[PDB]
């Protein structure tokens, strides 16, 4: 709070680094379905028999 | 995050320590123990020789390994107090002008004007000649006059508790 | 951070008051140790009239130029430090590192043993050690002929006494109590400040993220209103305790500056100030956050009673002793 | 006899190294008497069972020392009928079975031929105490916990200890097995219980009973107490002391 | 409560600060009763060097002392001995140095 | 009392401070008065030169 300062040291503010991205590792490996296997069976059926 | 060498027992997951700070975790996938530490911080300060003589400054970051992590000038230097940028570490020694810490003092001196930081010197090195039989008797003296300043008393003050707190309002 | 502005400028003095304490601790170390203008050193030979000074003079075999007596003091004082830097709390290093603290102490020893006491009042003037002790017996009320007629016996009495000091510290665990309680009170105050973060102070939770997330903003401000003042009063108490404690050290720092000025740079006639008995001389020794003195005193013993009379009449006229007692 | 130091468990799932901590959780108080609870249970003639009903005073600490499979299981519940939900735990030799489902009443082991040990050793008589009910809940089959390390030539006794407790609905089961030489009940030494099984089944529980197959165990009640746990090296509870047993313990907790 | 806290802080700061001043006031009272009304043999109490006398001077909220001291100079080395033996008996100086 | 424990450790600070004051008062009497090791006794007759 002046235009003239004397010699010495003067603390002004503080230095803080910043985060860059985010990391989320939820539980391992993962849970999964076998209904996708149905897709790779082969043949189907009748029309009154959907 | 960083690698952890501390061995966990299988059931427990967290790594809390003295007080309430979390100190270690385990990977939710592949089950690997990790270590944590807060990323660096600190205060900044400005070393100046005054606006009367010049305008160059040399700032300082406290407790930051600037070799390990970049802060983002004239030069960079490592000190136990922190990292100093804007001055060069001259090898000679003089008296102290602006203290920094861990025996480092800076001043605005020529080699054509720049800010330098050196190592503190406690004074001129002197020796005496001790001997089995040697005395030195002075032959002339000097009547000196020093000075000394001492505070005695401060300024008397008094307050009015009702008037200050309540601005002449009967509700307050 | 926005909520902190409506309270005003409370922590501006809190940063200002702790700055004044910090600059004071770099001033207390100044006048206790830097009482001299030039750094002296002892000559390579170390025959001081038959007095053994190896325990207090520096030993250059170790990397740090310290003495064997103060080396024992360093191991005894024990300092966690890691967790304190993790909540915005900082520990600034001292201006004078421990190497030059030992160099001021080594300078005070060199001026004392070689130049006597005259280096505290002008230029240093050398004088052999057996005559310097003759000028300190002369200031307690005994005559110079006592010392040289018993020079060898006093030499063994001094040499054996200084060896007992090193074992005295190691045997007693409560020896360095005063220095230990200094670092204990600082670390214990810091841990009580950090553990205040877990307290809720009558709020929903002690984590600021949970208050913002689990509850809506319109009544989140009144919840963190009670949380801030609980944390603020904990910070206010720490400074007030530090302000009172800093004044107590300054009372001890000024007393230590007096003892170095009088008991070291001269012979003091104040009874039981320098030591227990008639005072002769002293020795300073550095220590972690403190100083240790080695006072050398004088104690009579081996009494013998006699019969006395206060005057003598010879030719009708009374006679009184010039300096002494009629026995 | 009186329990000496047993009855301590890990309260949470947190790793702490070389620290002193204070705990407020429910615990078995130090130096408390335990009832012997001997049941002959020889299964002779019509009915010789020595099972009374126990009041379930804030969780149960259980200790036993069988040879292979003498002590079998548990029922927890209040009315012990199909009216109310009842826990049942059975340690089958292959895998444990846990059934929360309501059962009318437990059945009985077979009152077979009097030669119970002469020549009758064939593994059989699944005496099926489980019954049938409609509103029926989920089951928690997992690895057996009553694996026995073989005791050869005596002086080996795999002591089994388990703590069952209920906090805010959740049902916690803690287990440990100590294969130590023992000739006296609850021998000296310090042993800390690991957390094993958690149940998110919130029902009222005030009563429990034990299954013994056949064809000896100590039960204690937990109380709210404050202890001083010590964590050493890799989060191992080397010791824990009370805060209300004697004035010296009070000073130890204070300092 | 915010405004009443301000007085509670302000009074506490003045009480601590007034204790520091009284410590300086007692030191000034001792110096006036030893460095002015007599001669003090305490080393580095009435100024650096051997002390002679002092002069008080008034100041706004303080006092200024003008210590008059004594400092030797112009040293020259000599050869000495602890005593003197004349007729088979030692002779010791009463007030001086055998130079 | 269920609210005071919830506020943290504001009694331990004010119980460790009054204990430090109280033990300091007993210390103060020791340096002022107990400056002698042995206890001397006055003679019965009390003629101290008038």
């Amino acid at each position: 709070k002046s235009f003239t300062v004397e010699k010495g040291i003067y603390q002004t503010s503080n230095f803080r680094v910043q985060p860059t991205e985010s990391i989320v590792r939820f539980p391992n490996i993962t849970n999964l379905c076998p209904f996708d296997e149905v897709f790779n069976a082969t043949r189907f059926a009748s029309v009154y028999a959907w | 995050l960083t690698e952890s060498n501390k061995k966990f027992l299988p059931f427990q997951q967290f790594g809390r320590d003295i007080a309430d700070t979390t100190d270690a975790v385990r990977d939710p996938q592949t089950l690997e123990i990790l270590d944590i530490t807060p990323c660096s911080f600190g205060g900044v300060s400005v070393i100046t020789p005054g606006t009367n003589t010049s305008n160059q400054v040399a700032v300082l970051y406290q407790g930051v390994n600037c070799t390990e992590v970049p802060v983002a000038g004239s030069n960079v230097f490592q000190t136990r107090a922190g990292c100093l940028i804007g001055a060069e570490y001259v090898n000679s020694s003089y008296e102290c002008d602006i203290p920094i810490g861990a025996g480092i003092c800076a001043s605005y001196q020529t080699q054509s004007q720049s800010i330098i930081a050196y190592t503190m010197s406690l004074g001129a090195e002197n020796s005496v000649a001790y001997s089995n039989n040697s005395i030195a008797i002075p032959t002339n003296f000097t009547i000196s006059v020093t000075t000394e300043i001492l505070p005695v008393s401060m300024t008397k003050t008094s307050v009015d508790c009702t008037m200050y707190i309540c601005g002449d309002s009967t509700e307050c | 951070s926005n909520l902190l502005l409506q309270y005003g400028s409370f922590c501006t003095q809190l940063k200002r008051a702790l700055t004044g304490i910090a600059v004071e601790q770099d001033k207390n170390t100044q006048e206790v140790f830097a009482q001299v203008k030039q750094i002296y050193k002892t000559p390579p030979i170390k025959y001081f009239g038959g007095f053994n000074f190896s325990q207090i003079l520096p030993d250059p075999s170790k990397p740090s130029k310290r003495s064997p007596i103060e080396d024992l003091l360093f191991n005894k004082v024990t300092l966690l430090i890691c967790a304190q830097k993790f909540n915005g709390l900082t520990v600034l290093p001292p201006l004078l590192t421990d190497e030059m603290i030992a160099q001021y102490t080594s300078a005070l020893l060199a001026g004392t043993i070689t130049s006597g006491w005259t280096f505290g009042a002008g230029p240093a003037l050398q004088i052999p050690f057996p005559m310097q002790m003759a000028y300190r017996f002369n200031g307690i009320g005994v005559t110079q002929n006592v010392l040289y007629e018993n020079q060898k016996l006093i030499a063994n009495q001094f040499n054996s006494a200084i060896g007992k000091i090193q074992d005295s510290l190691s045997s007693t665990p409560s020896a360095l109590g005063k220095l230990q309680d200094v670092v204990n009170h600082n670390a214990q105050a810091l841990n009580t400040l950090v553990k205040q973060l877990s307290s809720k102070f009558g709020a929903i939770s002690s984590v600021l993220n949970d208050i913002l997330s689990r509850l809506d903003p319109p009544e989140a401000e009144v919840q963190i209103d009670r949380l801030i003042t609980g944390r603020l009063q904990s910070l206010q108490t720490y400074v007030t305790q530090q302000l009172i404690r800093a004044a107590e050290i300054r009372a001890s720092a000024n007393l230590a500056a007096t003892k170095m000025s009088e008991c070291v740079l001269g012979q003091s006639k104040r009874v039981d100030f320098c030591g227990k008995g008639y005072h002769l001389m002293s020795f300073p020794q550095s220590a972690p956050h403190g100083v240790v003195f080695l006072h050398v005193t004088y104690v009579p013993a081996q009494e013998k009673n006699f019969t006395t009379a206060p005057a003598i009449c010879h030719d009708g006229k009374a006679h009184f002793p010039r300096e002494g007692v009629f026995v | 006899t009186n329990s000496f130091t047993r009855g301590v468990y890990y309260p949470d799932k947190v790793f702490r190294s070389s620290v002193l901590h204070s705990t407020q959780d429910l615990f078995l108080p130090f130096f408390s008497n335990v009832t012997w609870f001997h049941a002959i249970s020889g299964t002779n003639g019509t009915k010789r069972f020595d099972n009374p009903v126990l009041p379930f005073n804030d969780g149960v600490y259980f200790a036993s020392t069988e040879k292979s499979n003498i002590i079998r299981g548990w029922i927890f519940g209040t009315t012990l009928d199909s009216k109310t939900q009842s826990l049942l735990i059975v340690n089958n030799a292959t895998n444990v079975v846990i059934k929360v489902c309501e059962f009318q009443f437990c059945n009985d082991p077979f009152l077979d031929v009097y030669y119970h040990k002469n020549n009758k050793s064939w593994m059989e008589s699944e005496f099926r105490v489980y019954s049938s009910a409609n509103n029926c809940t989920f089951e928690y089959v997992s690895q057996p916990f009553l694996m026995d390390l073989e005791g050869k030539q005596g002086n080996f006794k795999n002591l089994r200890e388990f703590v069952f407790k209920n906090i805010d609905g959740y049902f916690k089961i803690y287990s440990k097995h100590t294969p130590i030489n023992l000739g006296r009940d609850l021998p000296q030494g310090f042993s800390a219980l690991e957390p094993l099984v958690d149940l998110p089944i919130g029902i009222n529980i005030t009563r429990f009973q034990t299954l013994l197959a056949l064809h000896a165990y100590y039960v204690g009640y937990l109380q709210p107490r404050t202890f001083l746990l010590k964590y050493n090296e890799n989060g191992t509870i080397t010791d824990a002391v009370d805060c209300a047993l004697d004035p010296l313990s009070e000073t130890k907790c204070t300092l």
